[PDB]
RNA sequence: GAUGGGGAAGCUCCGUUUCAAAGGCCUGAUUUUAUGCAGGCCACCAUCGAAAGGGAAUCCGGUUAAGAUUCCGGAACCUGGAUAUGGAUUCUUCACGGUAACGUAACUGAAUGUGGAGACGUCGGCGCGAGCCCUGGGAGGAGUUAUCUUUUCUUCUUAAC
RNA sequence: GCUUGUGACGGCCCGUGAAAAUCCACAGGAAGGAAUAGUUUUCAUGCCAGGUCGUACUGAUAACCGCAGCAGGUCUCCAAG
RNA sequence: UCUAAGGGUCGGGUACGAUCAACUUAGAACUGGUACGGACAAGGGGAAUCUGACUGUCUAAUUAAAACAUAGCAUUGCGAUGGUCAGAAAGUGAUGUUGACGCAAU
């Protein structure tokens, strides 16, 4: 029930938290989401043709 | 729940005292003691793994075909190929460029 | 009175070599009949990491003259010396880093590592990161050759003693700072138990000629003789000067 | 030249036979649905005989010198075209396309080009083609 | 520590000198998805190793076990 | 986005040591970690490992060198002393 | 830490391949006969020193008042030793196939040489495994039921080879 | 997710992070080998044998060391919500 | 008690659809004797003088310090028939698998 209430976003605030925010979820751990997403579009849309491989190129590092 | 004990005397953490976890038909869950990894055996020639040849802890190379042992080109499961093609095409030259630098003294002898 | 620090080094017990990872000892080949009479060919077959030593090695593998098998020698590797080099050794050799010629067969000027005092010592001058010694001389009745030191100590020795063409790898080593306590421990430990230091003049005088005293002092001028006595030397053993060298230095 | 033609002698340089000396007999200098590169027909010599001596007599010498042959499809990417050459009139036909597919007409092919072979090094015709290359 | 499929390879293990004793074993078994059907494996012991033979018809095996060696001496179930 | 004004590599002792000391072995560590170019196969792939050993990236080529650099002033000096020396005896 | 040795009045000290004439192997030679001599190697030069280093090979189930990877049950694997049958191989004698990386059920190989394995620091993030954790349906068993909860708890396992 | 294993990478060094037994491979080609029948046990199957000593239990606020069933000391593995 | 943002999986001739599974983060209402890291868990801060640079080290069982060490700095000895040191001696020994970018001594 409590982890009901939980993944319904419930005690969750300022004052339910004694971990920095760091370490409840690591930056670093956000951001290989983030990349490796982008990097994967990136992907589809170059091997369909959506997108064409130099501006996949410039995407990528843009990335 | 459920942990383990060691099967044997040895109580520490060594190299050759690995453990792994296991399920058995009993339901329960048991101590397994796991040899060492065995290595790929490399070429002496540039160094690495070489292909085709089956990777065991060394005596267990006694008990298996000579096949798991080699592949099949001269300095079979020993060099690496395109290490064996260098030896070749060396051999081939050097001996060659042997033949250009008698032939060609012989002529300093005649012409001095 | 108490037997003091140097003393006890001698008799080697917790103060001997570290040994253990050590590659082999570096020698140059035996003074054999071709590497006297012409020269002979190896390949360094790998240039490699000695513990406690400030330069690499080199292994460098020849052929037997006498029996079909491969015979490895360790060298210590001058700059510029790499893997598959081909490595000549002899009288009749050609005068190029990495080979090792006969002091007599190189003009002066010549720089050379890892050279023998007497010939066939297999190498006793010059064999620290960085050292080296040039022929400066050369004197064909009774054939000498000078060359002068990493001391600047000039010494006159037999042409035929041998010598490697070059200097000695990992120079300038010695001009990093340990920065650290540790850097140093760390050196030591692949050295041997010469770390860290005491000073005498924090002992008591059991322990040293320089201990004791209501505050730290020397007390009796450090400067002991050469004729001074097990116990006694510690300190400016046999010092002629002391004190900031003012002044240039150089050998005249 | 196009000098991977008639009578080229070279080296196989990888595969099974890797070291062994060949003759180009038949050069298909471009394609092959079946073998889509440029490509050489070959017969060499995969157990060469042994060095024969004073010492060797009557039929060991028969048997030092007997000869084991092979025939190959290989990629000219894997020959060392050689200045030697050695001639292939007497196994033209034995060693084609054809001869290759079905193992029944490669088991042929090679029993002439060992006799061929087997003649040749009597006599001593080509004798570097008889020397094993050592590598 | 062996299974087998081809029949004929089997009836020779019945017929090998060294291969004293079999056993024959009998599953219910489910089908495809829908109804079940009668498994019988083929066990036969030799010296070294012991081999299993799946006969998963019913029908094949009834036959197949008429041929087993009338001097090998099988346990039932 | 600098990181820092001046220390660099040096950030690391953060304030030990005092500022000269560690600059002296800023210099040195700018020498001995950066990749150089392959006398051999010419790409920019030897990193030093343990001082005075040179290997080179791809190719696997392996020269000893300085302690810090590859090539050391004086050897070079050496070697020019050498070509300079042997060239007068085939001369 | 013995040994030829070298010190020491001596108990003993030094040295460990050291300034030594330092040993044993493969097979032929035997067909008086069992092992003399016939080749050729091989010159390594004691030995002790690890129940955490290296290292040939076993697992599950059951069993005892008290033993169990040790018994019993079943299924394995290693080392030595013997060896026959089947297969493979050969009239092109010592295999074939793939362009190649390489394939394989096999597929002769003394001296000698060489290569690998044994065999190797530490920390960091990332990737995958396993056991554990969490959870849906269902098939059982248990608990709570004034009231409430298609509920709470629980079994649903798979060894070496 | 947790523990652990493992991989491909990356940082570090004036530190670059044992040894030997043992196993296999290759280079070599000494030799020895058939057609009226040879070669082959590094393929499969088959036969026999595997000695000696240890093995119980405690491993600690009572089985060890501290004069003792001493609040001390004494090396480790497994680890649920 | 709501709201918004952050993902996976598929077919598309040579714009989107369809579902599957995750606690993070921000904001917005309501609400209570103004309470809410509600127990547990968890830094007192500042301005200076003396003093040792730092981290490390020691008087087990009255001293942990400003003492020892240290990196840095400087001096000394030494080319092996050697420096320093060991041993009653010696065909003895440490440094030394060493060589001045070294070893030894302050
Ligand atoms: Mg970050
Ligand atoms: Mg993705
Ligand atoms: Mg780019
Ligand atoms: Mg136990
Ligand atoms: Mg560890
Ligand atoms: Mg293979
Ligand atoms: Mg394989
Ligand atoms: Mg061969
Ligand atoms: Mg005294
Ligand atoms: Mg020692
Ligand atoms: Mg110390
Ligand atoms: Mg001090
Ligand atoms: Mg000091
Ligand atoms: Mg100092
Ligand atoms: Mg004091
Ligand atoms: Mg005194
Ligand atoms: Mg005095
Ligand atoms: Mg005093
Ligand atoms: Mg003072
Ligand atoms: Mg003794
Ligand atoms: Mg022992
Ligand atoms: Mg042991
Ligand atoms: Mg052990
Ligand atoms: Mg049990
Ligand atoms: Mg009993
Ligand atoms: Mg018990
Ligand atoms: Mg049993
Ligand atoms: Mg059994
Ligand atoms: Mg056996
Ligand atoms: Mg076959
Ligand atoms: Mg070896
Ligand atoms: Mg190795
Ligand atoms: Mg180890
Ligand atoms: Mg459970
Ligand atoms: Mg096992
Ligand atoms: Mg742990
Ligand atoms: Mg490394
Ligand atoms: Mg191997
Ligand atoms: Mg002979
Ligand atoms: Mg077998
Ligand atoms: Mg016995
Ligand atoms: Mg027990
Ligand atoms: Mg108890
Ligand atoms: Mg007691
Ligand atoms: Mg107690
Ligand atoms: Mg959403
Ligand atoms: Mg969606
Ligand atoms: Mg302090
Ligand atoms: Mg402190
Ligand atoms: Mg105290
Ligand atoms: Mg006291
Ligand atoms: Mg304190
Ligand atoms: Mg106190
Ligand atoms: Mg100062
Ligand atoms: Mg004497
Ligand atoms: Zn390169």
């Amino acid at each position: 029930a409590h982890a009901q209430s939980k993944r319904e976003g419930r005690h969750s605030g300022y004052g339910k938290r004694k971990g920095t925010r760091e370490a409840r979820l690591p930056s670093q751990v956000v951001w290989i989401r983030r990349l490796r997403v982008l990097r994967r579009l990136l992907a589809k849309y170059r091997d369909a043709g959506k997108i064409d491989k130099h501006l996949y190129h410039v995407l990528y590092k843009e990335s | 729940a459920q942990r383990v004990t060691f099967r044997r005397r040895n109580p520490y953490n060594t190299r050759s005292n690995k453990i792994k976890v296991v399920k058995t038909p009993g339901g329960i869950l048991r101590a397994q003691h796991v040899k060492k990894l065995a290595t790929r055996p490399k070429c002496g020639d540039c160094g690495s793994a070489l292909q085709g040849i089956s990777t065991l802890r060394p005596r267990q190379y006694a008990t298996v075909s000579k096949t798991h042992k080699t592949v099949s080109r001269a300095y079979g499961g020993s060099r690496c190929a395109n290490c064996v093609k260098e030896r070749i095409i060396r051999a081939f030259l050097i001996e060659e460029q042997k033949i250009v630098k008698k032939v060609v003294k012989e002529q300093t002898e005649a012409a001095k | 009175g108490r037997v003091i620090r140097n003393q006890r080094k001698g008799a080697g017990s917790i103060f001997t070599s570290h040994t253990r990872l050590r590659q082999g000892a570096a020698k140059l080949r035996t003074l054999d009949y071709a590497e006297r009479h012409g020269y002979i060919r190896g390949i360094v077959k790998q240039i490699v990491h000695d513990s406690g030593r400030g330069a690499p090695l080199a292994k460098v593998v020849f052929r037997d003259p006498y029996k079909y098998r491969l015979r490895e020698e360790i060298f210590i590797a001058n700059e510029g010396v790499h893997t598959g080099q081909f490595i000549y050794a002899g009288k009749k050799a050609s005068l190029n880093v990495g080979n090792v010629l006969p002091l007599g067969s190189v003009p002066e000027g010549t720089i050379v590592s890892n050279v023998e005092e007497k010939p066939g010592d297999r190498g006793a001058l010059a064999r620290a990161s960085g050292n080296y010694v040039i022929i400066i001389g050369h004197n064909p009745d009774e054939n000498k050759t000078r060359v002068r030191l990493p001391s600047g100590a000039k010494k006159v020795i037999s042409s035929d003693a041998r010598g490697v063409i070059g200097v000695i790898a990992g120079g300038g080593r010695v001009d990093k700072p340990l920065l650290k306590a540790g850097r140093a421990f760390h050196k030591y430990r692949l050295k041997r138990n010469s770390w860290p230091k005491t000073r005498g003049v924090a002992m008591n005088p059991v322990d040293h000629p320089h201990g004791g005293g209501n505050h730290q002092h020397i007390g009796k001028a450090s400067t002991i003789s050469r004729g001074a006595v097990s116990g006694q030397k510690a300190g400016l053993i046999a010092a002629r000067r002391t004190g900031l060298l003012r002044g240039s230095q150089k050998t005249q | 030249a196009k000098f991977l033609k008639a009578g080229k002698v070279a080296v196989v340089v990888r595969g099974r036979y890797a070291g062994k000396k060949v003759v180009i007999v038949k050069p298909h200098d471009e394609g092959s649905k079946s073998h889509p590169f440029g490509h050489a027909l070959v017969a060499g010599i995969e157990r060469y005989p042994l060095k024969v001596t004073k010492k060797h007599g009557a039929k060991k010498v028969a048997k030092r010198t007997k000869i084991k042959p092979f025939i190959k499809v290989v990629n000219y990417n894997h020959l060392l075209p050689t200045r030697y050459t050695l001639d292939v009139e007497a196994f033209k036909s034995v060693v084609s396309t054809e001869t290759f597919e079905q193992p029944s007409q490669r088991e042929e092919a090679k029993k002439v080009v060992k006799k061929a072979f087997e003649e040749r090094h009597q006599a001593g015709k080509n004798q570097w083609f008889f020397s094993k290359l050592r590598f | 520590a062996r299974e087998i499929t081809d029949i004929k390879q089997f009836l020779e293990l019945t017929r090998r000198a060294d291969v004293k004793t079999a056993t024959v074993k009998i599953n219910k078994k489910l089908n495809k998805a829908g109804k079940p059907f009668r498994q019988t494996k083929f066990k036969v012991r030799g010296s070294s190793s012991l081999y299993t033979l799946v006969i998963n018809d019913a029908g094949k095996a009834k036959k197949l076990i008429q041929s087993l060696p009338p001097t090998l001496k099988v346990n039932r179930l | 986005a600098k990181r820092t004004k001046k220390v660099g590599i040096t950030g690391k002792y953060g304030v030990r040591y005092g500022s000269s000391l560690r600059r002296q072995v800023k210099k040195l560590e700018i020498q001995q970690h950066a990749r150089y170019d392959c006398s051999f196969c010419g790409k920019k792939t030897v990193k030093r490992g343990a001082a005075g050993i040179w290997t080179c990236s791809c190719c696997k080529k392996t020269v000893a060198g300085g302690a810090y650099t590859v090539s050391t002033a004086a050897a070079a000096t050496v070697r020019s002393t050498i070509r300079r020396l042997r060239e007068m005896v085939e001369a």
